[PDB]
């Protein structure tokens, strides 16, 4: 639904680099320079942050009532 | 003819279902599809054997 | 309790007081309510 | 030429023009637009036994979805989620324009109410099908939602299809080995609203006989045949066939009618075996309505039309006669030429045409009544519309079809996207499960690019359930009369011009024997002078847009046969070719130019005459190439992709040619449950049981299907990196082994949904109503402290810390003295209370549906699965400490035994391993679609050496408790799981003690009853085997219904112990007996109670516990 906070396999926090690699990728940046330069270097940090959906920006429109 | 990709009467090896392919190399799609008709037989057989087995053991 | 309004989703709040025919917003004549959150102080625990 | 790329841009476009729901939609549409009309056309008017009173029909119409509430006036427009919310029909009202006529007075028209329709979703009736994705956010609708169900009640029904012979044609067989009969002929002829079975034998003298359902015994050919208009037998073997050889075998049966000469003789022959001890009149005409009635009705049920029922049993007789002197062959029965796929359309149509005549029959009922009564005529004061309005929907929410189809309508199975869109595609054969046959569940090779061959189900449905492929389309169907015009126009001769040739001119039959049979629906047309001629012409005029694309020809040739075939009806499976003119695709560089730039779509190819979707029976004449460089010029089509043979599941299995075949019917199976996010509004909508998976992800290794589908906008997994290797024997016999760690940082975690509801009904039989209030003193008071959660209003707030059995929703029921009826949760299972809601049932009855959360985080026992059929349990869960890391620290999130991989088979497993390494390393995309997997393993493994890895994908691993190196390498990869709902949280069930039976004093049944399991008779063999008598008496006599009777020991039946003062009484001999006590199980007791039910009588002979010696 939204990014986790840490690295499944490792603890490392990689929450704080989804905003980044999700707009300088937009932007026409290939992933692997992007991925490399912002201190990603393990291949599970990577899975992470390559394979994200963001789901929430939909869900906020449905939301409980309560 | 089996498929409508061989020729009129053709009982050539491959017609009918003969896999020069390894699973490591992989397998064209008219072999995929002979495969899985060659392979269709087990998916049915195991609840008639089960059940005749049951009611003979029961007997 | 006290009930929303289900337009709109979070709409506006209404009590047991609105007495009406059936079950209906008195403000925009909506047909669905639900509950609020009854407001207390809950304990989660972040395991 | 035609590479990869231009020939998925036209896939592209065809699943971007036509949806995946295409077939329901389509004939939906097509009832929608035609069929409602020519059901009342087909009634035309009704007629009463009064004279000068009827009615005449005028044309029907239907409205935007509403509904009618308490109040009643003007009616309201509603949207799909406010019927799903407030548990309405999704239903459209419908108006029929009527005009009464009284002794031939005209008056005026009159249009009425006759009742709602359900309309189903994304059809042309439903307003929702035009709307842009803002408008469908903003009234609380999925954007991607693929609308081909209903709305009944608020829940979602679908409609499935029913796979089943073909009805108007002739099925000719071998009869059974050591019998009479030698050859059988079937015909299975449809009306409008029922269907007539006609059988045709052969006996063992040379005789044919002819017997359907409602006359008893068979009947002579010839006597038909003279009943018909028939009356010289040279008529008859003429109408037979043009062959001396053929006409040689009717001797015998034309002799054995030598007796009837006339039509009237066969008339009343018919008469005595229908009508026994009449006289001659009444006889004949009862003999010729039955004809003309239950014969062939879908020829016509008028005296008129006997001739074209005379010329189809002629050439049914041909046909087995054929069959007799060898040529021809039994009929496949499983050629897809002979199968016909019944959707919503046709069934729809049917069960209106019904609820029609119902419904007009009770209207002539109550007018003919009335006006005998006495009264004005008022058509809107005596319509009783509810009629039609409870007929059809009691169809859709049961799913008792008429004719006696069952199961038709099923609730959609949203556990997941993936599971939607398979039931949204799902075909089920009619004829099944009555036995094996060892033959329907064979893989014809007729279902190329028609079924999956991998997505059936396991065990006695294995090859009777199917699922559509990917390119596949049933047709819809046109009018017969526009084909049979235009075939005539073209230059066929009809059987009676031919027959008229043949004998008022002297002319010779050899010159028609030359001459090719021209059929039309399996209906014999007439004759042409070459038909490969004819069917050249018809093909070239269909793709020139002059005749109608659902017309589709084919031409049979054989040393003994020479037809022409016509199709042109509903229900035939089509799959689109490209057409290849000389060795050249008719598509070209062009035309996917024009493609890929949005200029023209699918749909322009189509009627540009470059694409034609064919049916089975054409293809028989075809000579398809799979890839445009092996193009000859004795080709005639190209496959559009040659890995649209698969379904819409077996489309997401990454290299699925490297895996074994059961592997992938598992995969499909094991898919349909995955855990994950199955709608953007999940949150708002109410289901009875949900499943939400916190943090899904899409797939690393993809395909080019998984987009198209939208699967990547609703993941239902995550990316697991996969280490290969033993290791402490957790992970042996299919278990599996799970990072700790990672489950606590929240990786496979899920939220489980389930719904509570109730209703306020008004009983209107006594006007006494119910309430919604807390029980302080009621009669089935449960607990002081059950009800502490309950508000004021009776309904309990959210947020709240539910468990075991409290009560949500507390509510009394007036006496049939109130008694306390109230919703409990269930017991054994907990969560907290998620949403509340209350609204109306459109009568002013209160409704609240309460919906209660509950967490599960996985553990031992839960169960995981991937893309290849590896399910399996979790043996254990280590933690990050303990894990086997290697050189760079990464540590394994699933362990796989590799002892599971050489007897599966499934390289790709292993292949999808090494391309989601490659994947996360270098970001760059992967596509494993079979048979065009871009990049190659060794660019891949090339590309994952240059990136700071081994190139075999193994790295050096350290033990992680002690830090020794192990000697070895060990294979990681990022294979995709997923998580299926067989979670061991819903599955413990344990029983001490309890409740009992009633009547057989023995446990009770089910999780929810606080358990009792069942004893059966192979585990007491099991105990006799080992010869433990005492612990059968455990097991069997002292845990269940242990009883102690009183014997009489006289008569032997059961007495009592009284509790007057003190006495041994027997029902017989009262107290001049001695009772004795005997322990027995209950249900002995029981079975003697009820066997002296009936007038059998047992005595009990007792016998001396202490055995003397
Ligand atoms: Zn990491
Ligand atoms: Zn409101
Ligand atoms: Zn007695």
């Amino acid at each position: 639904m939204i990014i986790p906070i840490r690295c499944f396999t490792c603890g490392a926090v990689v929450a704080d680099k989804w905003e980044p690699f999700s707009n300088r990728v937009m932007g026409g940046e290939d992933p692997e320079k992007v991925l490399t330069e912002l201190g990603v270097n393990r291949y599970c940090c990577r899975r992470m942050l390559l394979s994200h959906v963001n789901i929430i920006r939909e869900i906020i429109h449905y939301t409980r009532p309560i | 003819r089996t498929l409508s990709l061989f020729k009129y009467g053709d009982i050539a090896p491959e017609a009918r279902g003969f896999v020069k392919n390894s699973f490591m190399r992989g397998l064209s799609p008219y072999e995929m599809f002979f495969h899985a008709a060659g392979g269709r037989e087990g998916l049915v057989d195991t609840a008639v054997k089960t059940s005749q087995s049951g009611y003979m053991q029961r007997r | 309790a006290k009930y929303r309004c289900g337009k709109c989703w979070k709409e506006l709040d209404d009590d047991q007081l609105k007495t009406l025919p059936g079950v209906r917003c008195p403000y925009c004549g909506y047909r669905i309510i639900y509950m609020v959150r009854k407001p207390t102080v809950k304990i989660v625990k972040a395991i | 030429m035609l590479d990869t790329e231009s020939r998925w841009a036209i896939a592209e476009s065809f699943f971007k023009t036509r949806g995946l729901v295409r077939q329901h939609l389509d004939s939906f549409n097509d009832f929608l637009r035609n069929k409602l009309q020519q059901v009342i056309y087909e009634q035309g008017e009704i007629v009463t036994e009064v004279p000068g009173l009827k009615i005449k029909l005028g044309k029907i119409r239907y409205e935007k979805p509403s509904i009618r509430e308490t109040d009643k006036g003007p009616m309201r427009e509603i949207t799909p989620m406010e019927a799903r919310l407030r548990n309405l029909t999704y239903s459209s009202p419908i108006f029929l324009s009527m005009i009464p006529v009284e002794n031939n007075i005209e008056g005026e028209p009159i249009e009425i109410y006759i009742g709602d329709l359900p309309i189903m979703l994304k059809s042309v009736a439903d307003p929702t099908s035009n709307l842009p994705i803002d408008k469908l956010i903003e009234i609380g609708e999925d954007p991607k939602d693929p609308g081909g169900y209903f709305i009944v009640n608020g829940s979602e029904k679908v409609i499935i299809a029913q796979e089943d012979l073909a009805t108007n044609r002739v099925l000719v067989d071998y009869g059974k080995s050591g019998s009479n009969i030698t050859h059988v002929a079937k015909v299975t002829s449809s009306a409008a609203g029922y269907r007539v079975q006609v059988m045709i034998e052969r006996l063992k003298d040379s005789t044919i006989q002819i017997s359907f359902a409602t006359v008893p015994g068979r009947i002579p050919f010839a006597i038909i045949m003279r009943a018909l208009g028939f009356v010289t037998d040279r008529d008859i073997v003429y109408a037979v066939s043009l062959d001396p050889q053929i006409q040689n075998e009717l001797l015998p049966s034309l002799e054995q009618a030598s007796s009837i000469t006339s039509a009237e003789e066969a008339l009343d022959f018919i008469g005595n075996r229908v009508a026994i001890g009449q006289k001659r009149e009444n006889r004949i005409q009862k003999a010729e309505q039955v004809i003309d009635k239950y014969f062939l009705p879908h020829l016509g049920t008028s005296p008129e039309d006997r001739k074209k029922k005379g010329y189809y049993l002629a050439s049914a007789v041909n046909k087995i006669l054929e069959l007799y002197l060898g040529r021809r062959e039994p009929d496949d029965k499983d050629h897809y030429a002979n199968k016909r796929v019944r959707l919503a359309g046709d069934l729809f149509t049917s069960l209106f045409r019904v609820a029609f005549k119902a419904f007009v029959k009770d209207l002539v009922y109550q007018l003919e009544k009335s006006k005998v009564r006495g009264r004005r005529l008022s058509l809107t004061a005596l319509v009783r519309a509810d009629i039609i309005t409870e007929r059809i929907r009691h169809a859709l929410a049961t799913g008792n079809w008429v004719g006696g189809r069952t199961g038709v309508s099923q609730l959609l199975d949203r556990t997941n996207w993936l599971s939607m869109l398979s039931h949204l595609r799902r075909v089920v054969s009619s004829l099944a499960r009555g036995q094996p046959n060892f033959e329907a569940r064979d893989l014809h090779g007729t279902q190329w690019g028609r079924m999956c061959p991998f997505e059936t189900p396991e065990g006695p449905n294995s090859g009777l359930v199917k699922n559509l492929a990917l390119l596949a389309q049933v047709s819809v169907g046109i009018n017969e009369s526009v084909v049979e015009r235009v075939a005539y126009e073209l230059g066929v001769v009809s059987v009676e011009d031919v027959i008229r040739r043949i004998s008022e001119q002297n002319e010779d039959v050899e010159k028609y024997m030359s001459w090719s049979k021209v059929y039309l629906n399996g209906r014999l047309l007439g004759y042409y002078e070459d038909g490969k001629e004819l069917a050249k012409k018809i093909r070239e005029s269909r793709r020139q847009g002059k005749l109608s694309d659902e017309v589709n020809v084919a031409y049979i040739a054989t040393d003994y046969l020479n037809e022409v075939h016509i199709n042109c009806d509903a229900g035939r499976v089509r799959r689109p070719l490209i057409i290849v003119n000389n060795g050249t695709p008719l598509v070209d560089t062009e035309d996917i130019k024009k493609l890929k730039n949005g200029e023209i779509t699918f749909d322009d190819l189509v009627k540009q005459g470059k694409i034609e979707f064919i049916d089975a029976e054409e293809e028989e004449n075809a000579y398809v190439a799979l890839n445009p460089q092996d193009l000859t010029p004795d080709h005639t089509h190209l496959e559009i992709w040659p890995s649209a043979i698969l379904g819409i599941i077996a489309s997401i299995i990454p290299y699925p040619e490297h895996n074994q075949s059961p592997r992938n019917t598992y995969q499909s199976a094991m898919a349909k449950q995955s855990l994950g996010l199955y709608a953007s509004n999940y949150q708002i909508r109410t289901d009875t049981r949900a499943h939400l998976l916190h943090y899904p992800q899409m797939p690393l290794v993809q395909t080019r299907m998984l987009g198209v589908i939208g699967y990547n906008d609703r993941p239902a997994g995550a990316n697991a990196i996969l280490a290969i290797m033993s290791y402490t024997g957790y992970n042996m016999e299919d278990s599996i082994i799970m990072n700790k760690s990672s489950i606590e940082r929240g990786m496979y975690r899920s939220t489980f949904f389930r719904l509570y509801s109730t209703e306020e009904v008004k009983y209107p039989g006594g006007q006494e109503d119910k309430i919604i209030t807390p029980e302080a003193g009621v009669k089935g008071y449960k607990g002081k402290d059950y009800y502490r959660l309950l508000e004021d209003n009776g309904v309990v707030s959210p947020e709240v810390e539910v468990k075991g059995g409290d009560v949500l929703i507390g509510k009394v029921s007036p006496p049939r003295a109130k008694r306390d009826t109230s919703i409990v949760t269930r017991h054994g299972e907990n969560g907290i209370v998620d949403l509340v809601l209350i609204t109306e049932t459109l009568e002013g009855n209160k409704l609240v549906k309460v919906r209660v959360r509950d967490l599960r985080i996985p553990e031992i026992g839960d169960k995981f699965a991937t893309r290849h059929g590896q399910k399996g349990v979790v043996g254990i869960l280590i933690d990050q400490v303990d894990m086997p890391y290697t050189a760079k620290g990464i540590v394994p999130d699933i362990i796989l035994n590799p002892h599971a991989l050489p007897s599966r088979m499934t390289i790709g497993q292993i292949m999808e391993a090494i391309g989601g390494k490659y994947a996360a390393l270098s970001g760059k995309p992967v596509d494993a679609t079979p048979f065009l997997e871009t990049p190659k393993l060794q660019e891949m493994q090339k590309e994952i050496l240059k990136l700071g890895h081994l190139p075999d994908s193994t790295e050096v691993v350290y033990d992680g408790r002690t830090g020794q190196k192990l000697k070895s390498r060990i294979l990681f990869g990022i294979v995709y799981y997923q998580k299926l709902h067989h979670m061991v949280a819903d599955k413990m069930h344990a029983r001490a003690r309890g409740p009992v039976q009633i009547l057989t004093r023995q446990p009770t049944e089910g999780r929810a009853r606080e358990g009792g399991l069942r004893f059966g008779e192979m585990e007491r063999d099991c105990l006799i085997g080992f010869g433990t008598a005492m612990l059968i008496k455990d097991r069997l006599l002292d845990n269940s219904d242990k009883a102690v009777v009183y014997i009489c020991d006289q008569c032997g039946y059961v007495g009592w112990y009284d509790r007057s003062k003190n006495r041994y009484v027997c029902p017989v001999h009262g107290d001049k007996s001695v009772l004795h006590p005997v322990t027995v199980s209950y249900a002995f007791k029981l079975l003697i109670q009820e066997l002296m039910s009936m007038v059998i009588s047992p005595r009990l002979i007792l016998g001396e516990k202490v055995n003397l010696g």
